């Protein structure tokens, strides 16, 4: 069945290894290229209360302290990658051990 | 027979010649040979 | 530089001069205007060296008798435990997962970074523990090596796979009944090759 | 707002293919969805359509209302 | 004398013209400086059934 | 229709379906005979899955009293 | 025996609907004299129709359910199973008649293009030109690759009159 | 009422005001064309776009161009 | 040059006139061969569809005439590959058909190599060294080992007259295996034994008599006789 605290945190974990250590030198490049310096940038220029919304937030600059670019969005979206992960290894474990195998035998 | 023959290869020989002798063919076809649906020779 | 042709009198293509492996393939010109050239070269040479690592466990697993290669992934159905060489592995196919996309995902990832194409290509350096990369004639040397084999491997590969997809036997014994009666045991003869016999 | 995310101009301005496959590709579209009103219209009305239609197709080979294969004229 | 040749063969690339990317031939080139003074003759009918049109200088070239 | 009014309706061009026939048989059908993926034990495509969903897909795909893949003719 | 489909010869509805026929032809037989023309004629169409039923069984042809014989359009099915002969061969023997009208029209057009006011050409056609070029166009598929080949079967879009948008 | 616009690709024939039954269409001095003509329309308003002058117009495309819409008591020939 | 004529009195075409060519008597009513690489590629096929076909003529012939002479049991052309098939020591049709599919492609890539760059196939180091006499003297003249007897490399009077009648023997060749086809088609029996039979009775075995050939001529002989 695999226990269900111990798969979704190593699955966690390694999400959030991966995000850090491995491909945040590979994330901010695509930004680079996408919303860079040249790029298209921002997204609206008007200074009323409905443009403001499209403006970026105020707790995603911040330079996060970690030593890295890795701020609090990044680790709410490498943790909710490594609990989809987890979920679905979990998923696959309930659906082996009732018994039902999916793969083509 | 020149003004004549000017004549007769105006709309006639495409519109009458051409629709007579196709037909004609292929009434024969489908005279003398029965009916086909399979190409087999 | 150039190796060879694969078409004796074919046309000589510019936008292939100097590389390795040079014939003068590619008749639909694809990479001709730089650009993804760079991104085929660098992935044909690593696809040469998987499907050579493929063949290799493969041929491996064959000639030292210790399985089939299309029978060696059935250890994670019915739940046996997997052995490697003969020695009973102790692995958990979950954990074998995990250290897998875990493995492969920092592997690609450190080699995504390398911002430079010779180094993307060929990287050196940590990547050359013995060192036979050293001299440049033999670097050429061992450059046109590795893709003439690499692409034999990727050949390989797909006739392997072609093979246990037709005629589920193993391959050596295909090698074998082709070996005793060739022009009784051949493509031609499994059936699903060609339509019609 | 977040620092995360696919920005449509960036996506559509990407893919160009190489050698002058579809010339500039979807450069330039963005603002042309963007700011045509009717293009967004049509492209709705499109997928809208084209779903109702995959819905009819569905509904009858595959009814999920009970007892609704026996209502014939329904 | 600014203009084509007169009985020289030209090509329209007038957009909005019924003989866009077509072939005329100048019957008559203008020399007092009026806006369309090159005019040309073709052999096809237009929908209006007219066979004659005006263009400027750089609506005319050579074919190839 | 002007071969039926004559008499003899076997003359007309009657071209069987045979694309959308091989589709239905390639999604379990096996009134038409075309031993394709999903209507023999021996493919891969009928293994995965057979306990998940090939034996009420099978059953309701072979019955025609229900409107789920109907038996078409030229 | 493929689509669920029973061989012409060995199909019950193909003989019902044949002894269908042949009553119904013999129901008029009855109402005239035996040395009579309607009587010849309904002989004729009672023995053309038997030759149809005979000719159409036997011939690589199957019919199911209805006993009205059906074709087999896939190639290749056509092809391991004697099918052939109902739609892959005549394709070609309609495809090769249509590229020769093709072929002799557009070769009519071209020269008559190159005659002086050739708008009367159209309405006013010339016979020997026009046979001489419909016993010319044997050798269409050639001469069409071929004109493809040496960029004379195109034209320039430079040349080619293009809506303005 | 209707719109009635004049370009320069007029080389004034003067048949376009020939063949208008409401005299919309004038000619002018000019200095663009041979005939030193130019087709003006003064009395726009009087228009019911009857594409008379367009049919008249020798020229390829149109110098003269009606534009529909706004219809008025007098655009839409209404004797009542 | 100009040889001859097809049809005495035709109009002969312009690009026939002063051509240079080996049995050239101005057929070409279609005018297929007024280009010329067009003309050049139309005379490598006929060579090769006159070459393949004097090999198969004569294997039509010859194990027929020893047949006929009672030298050899070998069965005629139609049912030869019947017999091959359900003999005993036999290699199975699909591996005959692709070994001959797949050399066939290997030389016809080199012919076909050779026709559109001119001794392209003579590239050094390319084919085990014996590539050096690949190169192509002619349009479907190869040469090298293709004539190891030297029977080519003399005067062009015998060597265009040795062009000459290659060409006429390959067109009465072809014209003879499409007659190999059709009395097959027809009588269903071997060319020997239709010849045999028209010597032996001329009038009563002919492409008329048999209503194959020209269907309702033997209706019309049934009506005539009655
Ligand atoms: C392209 C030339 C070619 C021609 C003109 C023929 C001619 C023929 N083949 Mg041969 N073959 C050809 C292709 C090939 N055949 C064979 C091997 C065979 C076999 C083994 C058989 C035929 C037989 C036949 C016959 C098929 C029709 C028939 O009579 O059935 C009615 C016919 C006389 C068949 C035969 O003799 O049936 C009477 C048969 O069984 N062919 C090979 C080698 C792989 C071929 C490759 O090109
Ligand atoms: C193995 C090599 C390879 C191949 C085969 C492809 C193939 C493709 N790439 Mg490409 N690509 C490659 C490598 C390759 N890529 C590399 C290395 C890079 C760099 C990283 C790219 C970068 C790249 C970009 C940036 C884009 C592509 C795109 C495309 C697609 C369209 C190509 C094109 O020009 O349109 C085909 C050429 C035409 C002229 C189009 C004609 C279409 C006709 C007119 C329509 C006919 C309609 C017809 C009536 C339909 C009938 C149907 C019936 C049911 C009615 C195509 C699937 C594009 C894409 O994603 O599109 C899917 C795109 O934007 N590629
Ligand atoms: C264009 C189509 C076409 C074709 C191919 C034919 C061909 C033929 N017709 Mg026909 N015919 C045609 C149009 C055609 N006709 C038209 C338009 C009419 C009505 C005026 C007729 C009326 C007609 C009669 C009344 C008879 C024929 C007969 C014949 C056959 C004998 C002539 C012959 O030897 O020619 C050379 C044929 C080579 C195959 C011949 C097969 C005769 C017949 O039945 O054959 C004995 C006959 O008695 N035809
Ligand atoms: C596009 C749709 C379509 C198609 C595919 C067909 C196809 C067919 N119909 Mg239908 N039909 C159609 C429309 C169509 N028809 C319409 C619109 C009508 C109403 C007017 C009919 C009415 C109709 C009837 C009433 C009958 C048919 C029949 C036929 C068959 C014709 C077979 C034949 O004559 O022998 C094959 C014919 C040929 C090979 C013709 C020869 C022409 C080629 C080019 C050879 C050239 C001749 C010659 C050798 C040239 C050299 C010499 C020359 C230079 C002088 C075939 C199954 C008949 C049939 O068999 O029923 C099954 C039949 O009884 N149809
Ligand atoms: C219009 C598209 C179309 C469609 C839907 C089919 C459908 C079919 N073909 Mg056909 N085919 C087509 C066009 C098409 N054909 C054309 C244009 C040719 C060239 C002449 C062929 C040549 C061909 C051959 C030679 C054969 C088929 C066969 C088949 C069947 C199985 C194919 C399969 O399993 O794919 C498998 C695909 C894997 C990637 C199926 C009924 C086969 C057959 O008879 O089935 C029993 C077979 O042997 N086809
Ligand atoms: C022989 C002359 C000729 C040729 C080569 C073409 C070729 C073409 N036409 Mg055109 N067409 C022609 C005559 C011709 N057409 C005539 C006379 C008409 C008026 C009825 C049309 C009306 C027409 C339409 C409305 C359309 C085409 C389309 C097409 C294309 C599709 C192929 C096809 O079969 O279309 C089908 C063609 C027809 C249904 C027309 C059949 C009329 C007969 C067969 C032509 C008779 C000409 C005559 C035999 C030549 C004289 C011979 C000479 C020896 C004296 C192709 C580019 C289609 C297109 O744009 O696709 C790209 C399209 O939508 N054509
Ligand atoms: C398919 C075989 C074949 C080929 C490729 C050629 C090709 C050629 N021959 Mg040849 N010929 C052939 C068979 C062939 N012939 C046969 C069987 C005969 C005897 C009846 C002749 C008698 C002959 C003469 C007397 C002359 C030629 C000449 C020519 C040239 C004319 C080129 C041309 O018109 O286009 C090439 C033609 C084709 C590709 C034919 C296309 C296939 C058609 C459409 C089908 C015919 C079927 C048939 C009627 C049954 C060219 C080198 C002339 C020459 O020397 O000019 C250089 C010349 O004087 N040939
Ligand atoms: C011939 C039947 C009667 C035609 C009358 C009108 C002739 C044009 C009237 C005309 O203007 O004649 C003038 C001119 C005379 O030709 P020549 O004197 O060059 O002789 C060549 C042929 O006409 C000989 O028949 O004709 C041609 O150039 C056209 C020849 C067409 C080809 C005819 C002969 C070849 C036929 C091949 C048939 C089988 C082909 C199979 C593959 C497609
Ligand atoms: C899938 C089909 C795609 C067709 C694309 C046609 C583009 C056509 C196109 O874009 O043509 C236009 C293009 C270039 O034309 P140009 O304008 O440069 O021609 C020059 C002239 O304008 C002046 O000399 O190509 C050609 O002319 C040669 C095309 C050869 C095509 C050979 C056949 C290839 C397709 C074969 C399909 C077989 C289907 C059945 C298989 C069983
Ligand atoms: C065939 C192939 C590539 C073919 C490419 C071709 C034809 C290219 C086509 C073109 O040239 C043309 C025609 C014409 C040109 O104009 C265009 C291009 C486009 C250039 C790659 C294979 C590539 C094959 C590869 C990478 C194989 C990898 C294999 C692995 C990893 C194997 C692992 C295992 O086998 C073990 C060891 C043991 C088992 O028990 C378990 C598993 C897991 C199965
Ligand atoms: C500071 C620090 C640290 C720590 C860290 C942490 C602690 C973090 C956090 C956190 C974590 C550790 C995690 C996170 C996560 C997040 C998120 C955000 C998640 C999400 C999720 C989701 C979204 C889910 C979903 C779902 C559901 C709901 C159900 C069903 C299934 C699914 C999956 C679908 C360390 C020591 C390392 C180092 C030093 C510094």
């Amino acid at each position: 069945l695999i226990a269900a605290p111990v798969a979704i945190g190593g699955s966690t974990a390694a999400l959030l290894a991966l995000g850090r250590f491995v491909f945040l030198p590979y994330q901010r490049r695509r930004t680079d290229m996408e919303v860079g310096p040249g790029r298209l940038g921002p997204k609206t220029t008007g200074d009323t209360f409905f443009d403001r919304l499209q403006k970026p937030a105020s707790f995603v600059e911040t330079k996060s302290k970690d030593p890295s670019g890795f701020g609090l969005i990044d680790v709410l979206g490498w943790g909710a990658l490594g609990h989809v992960f987890g979920y679905f290894l979990l998923a696959c474990s309930s659906l082996q051990d009732a018994g039902i195998e999916p793969f083509p035998r | 027979m020149k003004d004549f023959t000017t004549y007769l290869s105006t709309a006639p020989v495409v519109g009458l010649g051409w629709a007579i002798f196709t037909s004609g063919l292929l009434i024969e076809i489908n005279r003398f040979f029965p009916d086909p649906l399979v190409f087999s020779f | 530089t150039r190796a060879g042709n694969f078409a004796p009198g074919s046309e000589p293509k510019d936008y292939l001069e100097g590389l390795p492996g040079n014939y003068n393939f590619d008749p639909l010109e694809l990479g001709k205007e730089k650009g993804t050239l760079q991104r085929y070269r660098e992935a044909e040479l690593i696809h040469c060296r998987w499907a050579m690592l493929g063949a290799a466990g493969c041929l491996a697993v064959e000639v030292l008798g210790l399985g089939n290669w299309y029978d060696a992934p059935l250890w994670a159905v019915t739940g046996d435990k997997p052995t490697w060489f003969g020695i009973e592995v102790p692995f958990d196919i979950a954990t074998i997962l995990g250290v897998e996309v875990v493995a492969m995902a920092v592997a690609e990832g450190l080699r995504n970074e390398n911002q430079d194409m010779e180094k993307r290509l060929y990287p050196g350096g940590a990547f050359d523990p013995l060192g036979f990369s050293k001299d440049p004639k033999s670097f050429e040397d061992k450059k046109l090596k590795e893709l003439k084999n690499g692409r034999l491997a990727m050949v390989a590969c797909l006739g392997f796979a072609g093979q246990h997809a037709a005629t589920g036997k193993p391959i050596l014994a295909a090698l074998g009944d082709h070996l005793s009666s060739p022009f009784f045991n051949n493509f031609a003869t499994n059936g699903v090759s060609v339509p019609g016999l | 707002n977040f620092g995360i995310g696919h920005r449509l101009e960036a996506i559509l301005e990407a893919h160009t293919p190489p050698a002058g496959g579809l010339g500039a590709g979807h450069k330039g579209l963005f603002h042309t969805v963007n700011n045509s009103l009717h293009f967004q219209l049509g492209l709705a009305l499109a997928s809208v359509g084209t779903i109702t239609s995959l819905v009819a197709q569905h509904m009858y080979s595959l009814p999920p209302y009970a007892y609704l294969a026996v209502d014939f004229t329904t | 004398e600014i203009g084509p040749k007169r009985g020289s063969l030209v090509k329209v690339l007038r957009p909005e013209s019924y003989w866009y990317n077509q072939v005329g031939k100048v019957v008559s080139v203008d020399q007092s400086g009026i806006r369309y003074p090159v005019v040309v003759r073709f052999e096809n009918q237009n929908y209006a059934g007219v066979s004659t049109n005006n263009y400027a200088l750089d609506e005319v070239t050579d074919p190839p | 229709d002007v071969v039926q009014a004559f008499g003899t309706p076997e003359k007309q061009i009657l071209i069987e379906p045979v694309f959308a026939q091989w589709i239905q048989a390639a999604q379990g059908k096996s009134l038409y005979g075309f031993d394709l993926l999903l209507a023999s034990s021996s493919s891969p495509a009928y293994s995965a899955g057979q306990s998940l969903w090939l034996p009420g897909w099978l059953e309701a795909i072979n019955n025609n009293q229900n409107s789920l893949f109907l038996t078409i003719g030229p | 025996d493929i689509a669920g489909l029973t061989p012409c010869s060995e199909s019950k509805a193909y003989n019902k609907l044949e002894r269908k026929e042949l009553k119904v032809l013999d129901k008029r037989l009855k109402k005239y004299e035996p040395g009579s023309a309607p009587y010849l004629a309904l002989q004729a169409t009672k023995e053309r129709t038997e030759n149809r039923f005979k000719t159409y069984a036997k011939q690589g042809l199957l019919c199911g359910n209805d006993g009205l014989p059906h074709l087999i359009s896939d190639p290749g099915l056509a092809l391991r199973f004697n099918h052939a002969g109902e739609v892959f061969i005549p394709t070609f023997g309609f495809l090769y008649v249509a590229g020769y009208i093709g072929h002799v029209g557009r070769q009519y057009i071209i020269l008559s293009k190159e005659d002086a006011k050739p708008t009367d050409k159209e309405i006013i056609l010339d016979v020997p030109l026009a046979l001489k070029l419909a016993f010319q166009g044997w050798a269409w598929p050639l001469a069409s690759i071929q004109e493809l080949r040496n960029g004379s079967l195109l034209e320039k879009d430079e040349n080619i009159t293009v809506s303005p948008r | 009422a209707h719109v009635v616009k004049i370009y320069d690709t007029c080389i004034g024939c003067t048949q376009c005001v020939r063949a208008c039954p409401l005299d919309v269409l004038e000619m002018v001095p000019w200095d663009g064309c041979k005939a030193a003509q130019m087709a003006s329309s003064p009395r726009t308003e009087d228009c019911v776009g009857c594409k008379r002058c367009e049919t008249a117009c020798p020229t390829d495309f149109l110098s003269v161009r009606v534009y529909l819409g706004n219809e008025s008591t007098r655009s839409l020939g209404l004797a009542y | 040059s100009m040889q001859g004529n097809w049809l005495p009195g035709s109009q002969t075409p312009a690009h026939l006139k002063d051509l240079k060519m080996a049995g050239n008597f101005g057929f070409d009513p279609l005018n297929l061969g007024a280009e010329p690489q067009a003309l050049r590629w139309y005379q490598q096929a006929e060579l090769v569809h006159s070459r393949t076909a004097m090999m198969g003529v004569a294997g039509i012939l010859i194990p027929g005439i020893f047949t006929k002479l009672g030298a050899l049991n070998v069965p005629q052309w139609y049912e030869a590959g019947k017999v091959y098939i359900e003999g005993e020591g036999a290699i199975p049709f699909g591996t005959l058909l692709m070994t001959t599919l797949f050399s066939y492609a290997f030389v016809e890539g080199k012919r076909w190599q050779d026709f559109r760059k001119p001794g392209s196939q003579a590239e050094p180091g390319t084919f085990f060294g014996l590539e050096s006499q690949f190169k192509g003297t002619e349009n479907g003249y190869p040469g090298g080992i293709f004539d190891p007897l030297g029977y080519s490399k003399t005067s062009p009077e015998k060597l265009d007259e040795l062009k000459l009648k290659e060409i006429k023997n390959g067109r009465l060749a072809m014209v003879a295996f499409l007659g190999f086809a059709g009395q097959y088609g027809a009588t269903g029996k071997g060319p020997i034994d239709n010849l045999a039979d028209h010597l032996a009775d001329p009038w009563h075995n002919t492409f008329a008599e048999n209503g194959i050939s020209v269907p309702g001529l033997s209706a019309v002989e049934q009506a005539a006789a009655n």
